[PDB]
């Protein structure tokens, strides 16, 4: 499985909940990148695949205030942007 | 579904 290496900003968020490395798996990276969201209860009690991030510095490095998990493409497109090429 | 199933749904793009 190929590697991939964070920018400063996501590395320390994959830290906050226990990450070890400085490249990672891209299933490692949705592992913290989910334990980080479901900890700090973003995720709509109500609706549960609507993330709210206005408050938090996910919605900076994503460059918005909620999106849907239901939107993979769209997901994947926001991690690629916050990984060195 | 849960959050967990939704998120559970992108490791299989992975
Ligand atoms: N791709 C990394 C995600 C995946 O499908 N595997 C990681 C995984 C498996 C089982 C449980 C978790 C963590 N889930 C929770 O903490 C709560 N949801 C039920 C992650």
């Amino acid at each position: 499985e190929t590697l991939v290496r964070p920018k400063p900003e996501l590395l320390k968020l994959l830290k906050s909940v226990g990450a070890q490395k400085d490249t990672y798996t891209m299933k490692e990276v949705l592992f913290y990148l989910g334990q980080y969201i479901m900890t700090k209860r973003l995720y709509d009690e109500k609706q549960q695949h609507i993330v709210y991030c206005s408050n938090d510095l996910l919605g900076d490095l994503f460059g918005v205030p909620s999106f849907s998990v239901k939107e993979h493409r769209k997901i994947y497109t926001m991690i690629y942007r916050n990984l060195v090429v | 579904l849960t959050f967990d199933q939704y998120w559970a749904q992108l490791d299989s793009a992975a």
